[PDB]
């Protein structure tokens, strides 16, 4: 998925 | 100084260091030959000697270093005066002599370790650094700064009228390095010093600040950089000495940022410097609105910095969907926006982001409008609060961006859809998925490129976490018949996300996934008997889909699926992917997966039995080892950090296997508890492993005891680890583990687990965290804890759980604490407060009356807590009055009843979620006052119902069956009683049987159906199950 890094 | 003959032997090891024959013979002789009690003092002698003297290089640099090591561990303190005067004045005449640059480094510091409280004053010194500080030679200038960098209570020692106007002058040096060790000894003497000496530099600090544009002048960056690296690390000491000048110092990042002509590093650090003012003081930030401004305006700037000189994004497009590591500033700015925004809150942040936002999606520059996607996807998690209800006009924006021309553009909108399905969740899978659902799907169309096709698969699993089945299912086959197609994809990268997407949509599709089991499981065994990590997500898939349609869908491929899996496992990413297949295995089969254990265990009990694996090792090759992720260092000390994560994992799918497993799981207990739980706790410097054996102990003990000497003396080892472990764990949230780890371990065990040895020892260990939870929480002109309310949260648990085993005797040993507990509940801090309230009520209930000893130590603090401000103090004061009047009747009787006006205060915004726990507390402190020993009877009626605390609904409902088996009785309250009874039931408070027929001897006394018309189907037919 997407996420924050 | 030193006999010849000394010297030569010590020349002749010194020189052997850079050469293994003659090396060790050199080291075992310096190791166990010199440094001992009768030569340390002639061997610091000569290395000083070498240092400060020698011509050779090599010999006066190894000879410094060595000394430096050595001067410590001897430590100095216990050298005769006469010496380490001589070794001052040897090392004090090297430094002003002519030296390498790097050996007077070293000679730097070896001077330091011969300065200190316990050793004689050193003047020639600090006169020999302010003469050194005023050389034209930047090393002299620079080595002393250096000095005062690892000493820097020598700052305290010269004359404040000298010593300010050197760092003035080390600001604004001609030399870079001489400016940047300034910084350095500058910053680094608040990193050391207590705050009371602080205000005798502080006032430099706008003369730092004022020295920063010349380095833009000089053209200066990477030097600058060093100085913003050091400043950040003041912001986080003393931010508030920013306040004056906080203005400049965001004007002068905000235009050292937007300089894009710079290097990097003096534009990330810059960036830095900006966000870190966020995390160290946000009620400044938020009090001056040029910040956020700022912040927002920068971070904007940085995230257009990709695919630079590449306009079509050719290269972007031609790679996997992994982050080109080149675009740092973009990724940096990510970052940055993202700690800001969770620091400030979106109703600082929001209106700045959105007028640029506004104003970026519709910029001809499509990395504009690609920014615009990702800076709304950093900032929108801390932001939530406020974004959450602007969501229509947020899709409105980002929406239709989702068909751009540009690919980077797309992606970029299929990245905000993603984030946003998770931080808005699951109030925007309730109310956008007829909007964000069809705007990802459409994204799947081989129409797209594969980056983009690849994205927006990847928003679909983000979605897909919050949204229920029921919210799915009309979407489902057009998913999946779109994933088939990215499934066939000639590009690795596209093939993979779309298994890992069905996956985890099949995951929230549940049963309503039953119906495309047979289209797709063919299609995935296809795929793993045929590209590591596809096999591995693909095993992840089947085994997911498998956990959705349930076991007998299942079953049709399980054995099929089991075989390969074995190929797979027996044949680095990957196994990981099969650890956890393996586990959800054993999720679906239950119990028929028994027969597996031989196969799967084994490989777990090894990684699971990891030792700590740790090399001492030399100062320099410190940072050498911590390049890679994989190790870390905290004498020095090399762990390797991923060796024990690994460690954790096996521990943690061990726990679920004997989770799910139970009494199946007995004959592995013992090996588990006495080869992996019990030693992980001697873990000391990995946290993770020290809490996974903790919470191992419990459920290991209950796989046993379902299925006896064996667990008696498990049980008596488990728990005298843990118990041992309270008095030596530092980490207080381990130390939460370790009570928690009791508690259930308790619970296990049942009556009488525990010797009065282990009560003692246990009780030395409460003291102990309660002792260092108090001196931590014991602790601002420079400067605007969760952690430790919880770990008092689990000792209330864990004392409670221990009088409960011990059916009362730990009165005893709880006596020898209790001044501890009293210290607490007269504090200012509400935490150690509730915790002593919480435990006073523990208390009563196994000693009342035994507690008249301790009547008037806390009741006159009990009473005033009742009206306190803090809904948390009053719940757990009315609950201790409450008990007062249950197990200790008499003994409270001038104190339950004159408070009996207080509680019917506090009774009468009670009504309502955030102190609804309080009033129903107080409510059943009435009615067991009133039990114990009228107008009061019907005052505390309609404190009913009591729907959130079920101890307290427990009590206030049999009192109410007892009340009538007056006021309550007959009369025309014959439907509010009903509904009181209904409402605790149907909010699952209330143990209410007791009651139940009580209200059903009434209605027999009459209109007896009419009192449920007001009730709905779904209340009606609990009802018919409940009467």
């Amino acid at each position: 998925g997407i996420y924050k890094k | 100084a030193l006999p010849e003959e000394v010297n030569r032997t010590l020349l002749q090891i010194v020189q052997a260091f850079a050469s293994n024959q003659i090396r060790s013979v050199a080291e075992k002789a310096l190791s166990e030959e010199w440094i001992t009690e009768n030569n340390i003092e002639y061997l610091l002698t000569f290395l000083a000697e070498q240092a400060a003297f020698s011509q050779d290089t090599t010999v006066a640099a190894l000879s410094a270093v060595l000394f430096r090591k050595l001067a410590l561990k001897a430590p100095i303190t216990h050298i005769r005066k006469e010496v380490l005067a001589q070794i001052r004045s040897s090392l004090l005449k090297g430094f002003l002599s002519e030296r390498a640059d790097s050996i007077r480094h070293k000679l730097s510091d070896a001077i330091a370790e011969c300065v200190q409280d316990d050793l004689p004053a050193w003047p020639e010194l600090l006169q020999a650094l302010i003469e050194s500080l005023k050389s034209g030679n930047p090393n002299f200038r620079e080595s002393s700064f250096r000095i005062l960098t690892t000493v820097p209570y020598l700052i305290t020692a010269v004359d404040i009228n000298s010593i300010l106007p050197i760092f003035q002058s080390g600001f604004t040096d001609a030399s870079d390095n001489v400016k940047i060790a300034a910084v350095t000894a500058f910053v680094g003497y608040f990193k050391q010093l207590p705050k009371s000496e602080w205000s005798k530099l502080g006032i430099l600090l706008p003369s730092l600040l004022n020295s920063l544009p010349r380095f833009l002048d000089d053209g200066k960056d990477d030097a600058l950089a060093s100085v913003f690296e050091s400043l950040i690390e003041l912001v986080e000491l003393a931010p508030k000495l920013f306040k004056d000048m906080f203005d400049q110092i965001i004007q002068f990042t905000d235009m050292v940022i937007k300089n894009k002509d710079l290097e990097p590093p003096a534009r990330t650090t810059a960036l830095e410097l900006l966000t870190v003012f966020s995390e160290n003081a946000p009620q400044m930030c938020k009090s001056n609105q040029n910040y956020g401004q700022t912040l927002v305006m920068v971070t904007l700037i940085m995230m257009t910095e990709v695919s630079i000189d590449d306009d079509d994004a050719a290269e972007w497009i031609e790679s996997d969907d992994t982050d080109d590591e080149e675009e740092v500033t973009y990724d940096h700015a990510r970052q940055a926006l993202d700690r800001v925004a969770l620091k400030l809150g979106g109703e600082y942040l929001a209106a700045p982001l959105f007028q640029y936002l506004q104003q970026m999606i519709t910029s001809t520059e499509w990395r504009e409008r690609f920014a615009a996607m990702m800076a709304l996807s950093s900032a929108a998690e801390g932001c939530a609060d406020v974004l959450i209800g602007e969501i229509p006009k947020i899709l409105d924006m980002v929406i239709p961006l989702i068909n751009d021309p540009h690919p980077r553009v797309q992606y970029g909108c299929c990245n905000v859809l993603g984030q946003i399905s998770t931080d808005f969740s699951p109030f925007i899978q309730r109310t956008a998925h007829d909007r964000i659902l069809p705007a990802l799907i459409s994204k799947l169309t081989s129409e797209c490129t594969s980056r983009v096709q690849t994205h927006a698969a990847a928003a679909l699993v983000n979605f897909s976490e919050f949204a229920s089945k029921d919210i799915l299912e009309p979407y489902l086959d057009s998913l999946l018949t779109n994933l088939l197609v990215l499934l066939q994809s000639n590009k690795l990268y596209v093939q993979e996300q779309a298994l890992t997407t069905i996956a985890f949509i099949a995951e929230a599709a549940k049963n309503k996934f039953i119906k495309y089991y047979d289209t797709l499981m063919p299609l995935l065994l296809n795929v793993l008997k045929v590209n590591s990590v596809l096999k591995g997500k693909c095993m992840e898939c089947a085994t997911l889909i498998g956990f959705a349609v349930g076991k007998e869908k299942f079953h049709e491929h399980s054995q099929e699926l089991i075989s390969i899996l074995v190929a797979l496992q027996n044949s680095d990413a990957l196994r990981s992917y099969l650890e956890q297949s393996w586990s959800r295995i054993c999720r679906i089969l239950g119990d028929d997966f028994v027969p597996l254990l031989p196969i799967v265990i084994p490989p777990l009990l090894i990684t699971a039995k990891a030792t700590q694996d740790v090399g001492l090792i030399e100062e320099e090759e410190a940072a050498n080892f911590q390049q890679y992720p994989d190790w870390d260092v905290v004498k020095h000390i090399a762990i390797h950090t991923s060796v024990l994560d690994d460690k954790v994992s096996a521990m943690e799918l061990l726990q679920s296997y004997a989770t799910l497993l139970r009494g199946q799981f007995a004959v592995y207990v013992k090996e588990v508890m006495e080869e992996i739980a019990l030693p992980s706790l001697d873990f000391y410097l990995h946290d993770g492993v020290r809490a996974a054996g903790a919470t191992l102990i419990p459920i290991l003990l209950s796989c046993l005891l379902a299925a006896n000497e064996e667990l008696v003396l498990l049980w008596h080892k488990a728990s005298s680890k843990l118990i041992g472990g309270l008095m030596s764990e530092p980490m207080p949230e381990i130390t939460q583990v370790y009570h928690n780890s009791l508690v259930n371990g308790i619970k296990v065990m049942g009556d009488n687990c525990l010797s009065e040895d282990q009560l003692a020892a246990f009780t030395k260990g409460v003291s102990a965290n309660l002792t260092d939870t108090y001196e931590r929480m014991q602790d601002d002109e420079y400067n605007e804890d969760f952690t430790d309310e919880d770990l008092l949260d689990e000792i209330n648990k864990s004392i409670a759980a221990v009088l409960k085993t011990t059916n009362g005797h730990y009165l005893k040993n709880l006596e020898n604490i209790w001044p501890m507990i009293n210290t607490f509940l007269l504090d200012n801090e509400p935490i150690l407060v509730i915790f002593a309230l919480v435990v006073i009520g523990d208390l009563i209930q196994y000693g009342g009356e035994q507690t008249a000893s301790m009547k008037n130590a806390f009741i006159p603090k009990v009473t005033e807590c009742l009206i306190s401000p803090d809904a948390r103090i009053r719940q757990a004061a009315s609950y201790i009055i409450g008990v007062c009047a249950q197990y200790a009747p008499s003994t409270y009787a001038d104190v339950c009843i004159p408070t009996l006006d207080t509680l019917v205060q506090i009774v009468d915004g009670s009504k309502l979620e955030e102190n609804r726990s309080s009033t129903e507390n107080a409510s059943a402190a009435i009615a067991k006052i009133l039990y114990a020993y009228d107008t009061y009877t019907a005052n505390w009626f309609k404190t009913l119902p009591t729907i959130t605390d079920k101890e307290a609904a427990s009590f206030n409902y049999q009192f109410l069956s007892q009340l009538i088996e007056p006021i309550v009785c007959a009369q025309s309250n014959i439907s509010a009683v009903v509904d009181s009874v209904i409402q605790a039931l149907n909010e699952r408070s209330l143990e209410g049987q007791t009651v139940i027929s009580s209200v059903k001897k009434l209605l027999g006394f009459l209109d007896a159906m009419a009192i449920f018309n007001r009730y709905p189907a779904d209340i009606m037919e609990k009802v018919h199950k409940w009467f």
